[PDB]
């Protein structure tokens, strides 16, 4: 069950990791549309 | 000679029993090992569910503070776009 | 009859000595069940270390890479800011 549950915070983990450099290129994306 | 040959096994008797009992002491002191050995590895485990519980509530942190940055950035934006 | 007697003894002695081979390789036993046992376990949980530092270094790396994002979006607003 560990293996599994440190699979779950792993899998999360790398999920934010992504939703960090969506979100900036997002807002640098919408920015950059602005000018 | 048959005295001095009953006299020396006695003797060699007595150490083999001694021998014997000692052994035997040391086959229950390696079957108790095998049990503190099996607690120790549950500890372990033990100690394994603190650190994946402080990782959970680390992450779940993360998870809220993106959510809130993402939230004030958006009316940040709105006022700097309503210009 | 210490002849008898000597007989007797040396009978005792043989099935003494005997047991205590066979007790001696009783021991030896317990003594490879609990090494087997410990490298069983001490594998299982080595991998639950190695996952549960993982999810640690990351996690850190989380929260650097927050901030830095905040950092990184505010200068976006900044840049935002000149119009």
């Amino acid at each position: 069950q560990l293996n599994e549950r440190q699979e779950r915070i792993m899998n999360e983990a790398k999920k934010l990791e992504k939703d960090l450099i969506d979100w900036t290129d997002g807002i640098a994306r919408e920015v950059q549309d602005i000018v | 000679e048959t005295r001095d040959q009953v006299k020396k096994l006695q003797l060699m008797l007595r150490q083999a029993n001694d021998q014997l009992e000692k052994t035997m002491k040391d086959k229950q002191e390696l079957e108790d090992f095998i049990k503190q050995s099996s607690e120790d590895s549950s500890h372990q485990i033990s100690a394994l569910v603190l650190r994946a519980q402080a990782s959970e509530i680390l992450l779940e942190e993360l998870q809220q503070g993106l959510s809130q940055a993402k939230r004030d950035v958006q009316e940040q934006m709105a006022v700097l776009m309503q210009s």
